[PDB]
């Protein structure tokens, strides 16, 4: 079967340079036309560059930066990216053409896609901050914040994976520093404020960083 | 790489019948659309084109749903004796200021009696 | 340069009957067009090409129908799986080929009220020399609400952020926090820290303060 695996993905400053690579299989690589779509955070599905044989196009946004490149011997698609702006973090997909009739290219096979992030920032261990509780309407609501850190790869987990109800681990939010934010809050009944204690475990694999708070009442 | 191969030299067709003018590509890279005409000369007619104009007697034989489609052979319904001639299938580049002509078949030659 | 719209940008539909979505392009008079289904951590699949056909190992009820500048698909009995993002592609005219602007296909479910609570800066987090404030809406459908800052009866304007949880997958609400952020010293000068907070569940705006001293 069709399958497509990037690598060489990473986090890099602006102005860098990266390459991609599609390795293609399950299908005739030398006889199809390969191209790379990008899609950012929370946004939608833009098209890059494509390349045939030989013959290559390329995005406004993008003519003068990347370059696409395949080789038939090794059944992989490249695309290395120079001149890296902050706007060009996206996920990027190697995707495979195919045709209908005589009308051409269509996009049948995606690959699991390879991330990359443009940015200045310093690779750094989120600070986590406890979020006291306070009952709203027998219901208390408790959490933790993690603040300013970079990469985005961040996991919260509760009681050292005890605890599942009621927890709302909400999307990263990129700050104006250049690093990112995320709070991770639990419901819970107000008479288990003191029959329970609820420790948060952050893990930042980048920094290599494991804390546990414990949030309790002042 | 690729070539465009029309394998019949001559045929021809009584009036009112279906023509059939074969042409085989070898790859569909480069990308580029595929274009039938008649004579070889600057004045050439433009005989079907996939994506825009109406060619009324004009059939894809590869017919629909032909995933992948590499056979650009066409069909030239209620033949006439006007439409005699020499048909050429032509592969194009896809070009920015206008597409342009990359490789073109050898022909076929149609008549009619 | 042929640009796609999609409208109905997000749909709410209940489980089990029926979603129709279009697609708008401008310059493309045929059938070029390509429909995509994308799962949140997962890559694009292809659903339709050439406006009508349907890829293979795709369920019935997906269908695409349109030419020239207008399409649709259609799914006829909405499933747990099809909640997902849908874009349109085509492949008409392209030196570049386009993407629409995708349309997300949303659980439908009864109006919920939020859940507001208010969550003062930490000790720990002053002596670091940074106040954030953080106010949380649990469990509220649908997702839109109105999220106000006021520090001693004067809102706040671009010092806050707002993060939006995606629907719950076992009561299909949404839950939104919205962070404020200051400087301690602003933090110190101040009394009230209020997140007002307004819902369509709510018969009129909730108001969540508390006063600097505890």
């Amino acid at each position: 079967d069709v399958q497509l695996l990037e690598s060489g993905g990473g986090v890099v400053q602006p102005g860098g340079s990266l390459r991609l690579s599609c390795a293609a299989s399950g299908f005739s690589f030398s006889n199809f036309a390969m191209t790379w779509v990008r899609q950012a955070p929370g946004e939608g599905l833009e098209w890059v560059s494509t390349i045939g044989s030989g013959d290559t196009y390329y995005a406004d946004s993008v003519k003068g930066r990347f370059t696409i490149s395949r080789d038939n011997s090794k059944n992989t698609l490249y695309l290395q990216m120079n001149s890296l702006r902050a706007e060009d973090t996206a996920v990027y997909y190697c995707a495979k053409d195919s045709t209908v009739s005589w009308s051409g290219d269509f996009f049948d096979y995606w690959g699991q896609g390879t991330l990359v992030t443009v940015s200045s920032a310093s690779t750094k261990g989120p600070s986590v901050f406890p979020l006291a509780p306070s009952s709203k309407s027998g219901t208390a609501a408790l959490g933790c914040l993690v603040k300013d850190y970079f990469p985005e790869p961040v996991t919260v987990s509760w009681n050292s994976g005890a605890l599942t109800s009621g927890v709302h681990t909400f999307p990263a939010v990129l700050q104006s520093s250049g690093l990112y934010s995320l709070s991770s809050v639990v419901t819970v009944p107000s008479s288990s404020l003191g029959t329970q204690t609820y420790i948060c475990n952050v893990n930042h694999k980048p920094s290599n960083t494991k804390v546990d708070k414990k949030v309790e009442p002042k | 790489e690729l070539q465009v191969i029309q394998p019949d030299k001559s045929v021809l067709v009584a009036a009112g019948e279906t023509a059939t003018l074969r042409c085989t590509a070898t790859s569909l890279i480069p990308v580029g659309p595929i274009q039938w005409f008649r004579g070889a000369g600057p004045g050439r007619e433009l005989i079907y084109n996939q994506k825009e104009g109406h060619f009324p007697r004009v059939t894809t034989v590869s017919d629909l749903t032909k995933r992948n489609n590499m056979d650009f052979s066409i069909r030239i319904g209620a033949i006439t004796p006007a439409d005699a001639g020499t048909y050429y299938c032509v592969k194009f580049r896809k070009g920015s200021p206008d597409d342009v002509e990359f490789k073109s078949g050898a022909g076929t030659e149609l008549s009619v009696r | 340069e042929i640009v796609l719209t999609q409208s109905p940008a997000t749909l709410s539909v209940s489980p089990g009957e029926r979603a129709t979505f279009s697609c708008r392009a401008s310059q493309n008079v045929k059938n070029d067009l390509a429909w995509y289904q994308q799962r949140p951590g997962q890559a694009p699949r292809l659903l339709i090409y050439a406006a009508r056909i349907r890829e293979t190992g795709i369920p019935e009820r997906f269908s695409g129908s349109g030419s020239g500048t207008e399409f649709t698909l259609t799914i006829t009995s909405l499933q747990s799986e099809d909640f997902a993002v849908y874009y349109c592609q085509q492949y008409y005219d392209w030196p570049p080929f386009t993407f629409g602007g995708g349309t997300k296909v949303e659980i439908k479910r009864t109006v919920a009220a939020p859940s507001v609570f208010i969550f003062p800066p930490s000790d720990e987090q002053l002596k670091s020399g940074t106040a954030s404030v953080v106010c949380l809406l649990n469990n509220f459908y649908p997702r839109e609400a109105k999220v106000q800052w006021k520090v001693d009866n004067a809102l706040q304007s671009g010092n806050s952020q707002e993060s939006v949880t995606e629907q719950d997958s076992k009561d299909s609400t949404y839950s939104l926090s919205s962070t404020l952020t200051l400087s301690k010293a602003d933090y110190e000068k101040h009394k009230v820290y209020a997140c007002e907070v307004t819902h369509q569940g709510l018969s009129s705006p909730v108001t969540k303060s508390f006063n600097r001293g505890e």
